[PDB]
């Protein structure tokens, strides 16, 4: 393998990856669109900006790789390869990643004027993707337009697992990672999180696909809330009673908000021409949204219920919706952790195996 | 029905 200069950190990729150029920044790493001559297909390469020079960011990647190995689905990115630019367990300090380069990220169609069927289908797919991880007890907690790529033929795939995992009893105290414009309430407020929080995102997404503007403009996590409750009425006392002790007071002390009717949040026009070809009509996407775009964490729809719902229903091909959920060994627990050194090794336990 | 096949990016 060789190297090529980029931004600041230079690369150390294998020869089978020519004409190497950058494509996207990265909160956790970097990524180029080099051509895998040895396989024929320009591939996406990312090496991770934060290997394991800490404690809180190695655990993330480690969990991402393993999830990567045990994943597989037409709507979920698939690992093409993993290599290390080092020789012995000593010099180890960089793990690169290969993967099929798509045609662009949703953050592209976000700026396009879909027309149902298409959207109708992507949602379905996106929906399908999530569904996978869920059906095996897994949360993406980062579904956002940025991490959603297409392929010139309404084909879609979710990407990045750098932080995904499963839980039930956990906070965050570091939401300074899960991009807030699409951060869910159970997230924001240090509330517990089942595993549907993913859908929330998915909503803010649809919102982003029909309004063209983000949905809940954040100026600091603290103002996030303010901009959402401002658009969804102040949550019910049933919800309130749910929050931790402290967050409560603040949360109650808020300025009681009207909330809006989705007939008003998303008026007809914002929805693709009603070229009806079935159960596909304006009032449908909206109807769906109002089942997603919801604060209480328990009264918000779900994947299972999602797919099996009118604006999705149609192309519900079990061949890819009732997908055999992926499994894992027993190295995953999530709320636990190991040394800030052997973490490195368990990582090496990968790059070597996968080659 | 059908399924879309193209997506003009
Ligand atoms: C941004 C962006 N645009 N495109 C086309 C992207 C991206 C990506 O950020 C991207 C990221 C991974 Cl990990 C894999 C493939 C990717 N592709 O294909």
């Amino acid at each position: 393998f060789y190297s090529v200069e980029i931004g600041d950190s230079t690369f150390t990729v294998l020869k089978r990856y020519q004409n190497l150029k950058p494509i996207g920044s990265g909160a956790q790493g970097i990524v180029c669109a080099a051509y895998d001559a040895i396989l024929e297909r320009n591939v996406a390469i990312k090496k991770l900006s934060r290997p394991f020079q800490n404690q809180t960011h190695a655990k993330r990647a480690y969990r991402e790789l393993v999830l990567m190995k045990c994943v597989n689905h037409k709507n979920i990115i698939g690992l093409l390869n993993v290599f290390t630019p080092q020789k012995s367990l000593e010099e180890f300090q960089d793990v690169y990643i290969v993967m099929e380069l798509m045609d662009a990220n949703l953050c592209q169609v976000i700026q396009m004027e879909l027309d149902h069927e298409r959207m109708s289908y992507l949602l379905y797919q996106m929906l399908c993707g999530i569904k996978h991880l869920h059906s095996a007890g897994i949360i993406h907690r980062d579904l956002k337009p940025s991490n959603i790529v297409v392929k010139s033929d309404c084909t879609l795939k979710i990407l990045d697992f750098g932080l995904a995992r499963t839980a039930g009893t956990s906070f965050m105290m570091e939401p300074e990672v899960v991009t807030r414009y699409y951060r869910a309430p159970e997230v924001i407020l240090g509330m517990g999180y089942k595993e549907n929080v993913d859908l929330w995102s998915v909503g803010c997404i649809m919102g982003e696909m029909v309004c063209h503007k983000i949905l809940f403009p954040g100026r600091d996590y603290i103002d996030q809330w303010n901009k959402v409750i401002e658009q969804l009425g102040t949550p019910c006392p049933e919800f309130m009673k749910k929050l931790q002790p402290t967050v409560r007071t603040y949360v109650e002390n808020r300025p009681k908000y009207a909330g809006y009717s989705f007939e008003k949040l998303f008026p007809d026009v914002l929805f693709p021409a009603d070229s009806e070809h079935n159960k596909l009509k304006a009032s449908q996407a909206r109807d769906l949204l109002s089942k997603m775009l919801v604060i209480d964490a328990s009264k918000r729809i779900s994947v299972d219920e999602a797919l099996q719902h009118p604006y999705i229903n149609v192309w519900y091909d079990p061949s890819e919706a009732e997908a055999p959920p992926p499994k894992i060994p027993d190295k995953q627990l999530d709320e636990r952790e190991h040394t800030i050194e052997e973490w490195k090794e368990l990582i090496y336990k990968e790059v070597m195996d996968l080659e | 029905p059908k399924r879309p096949t193209t997506l003009n990016l």
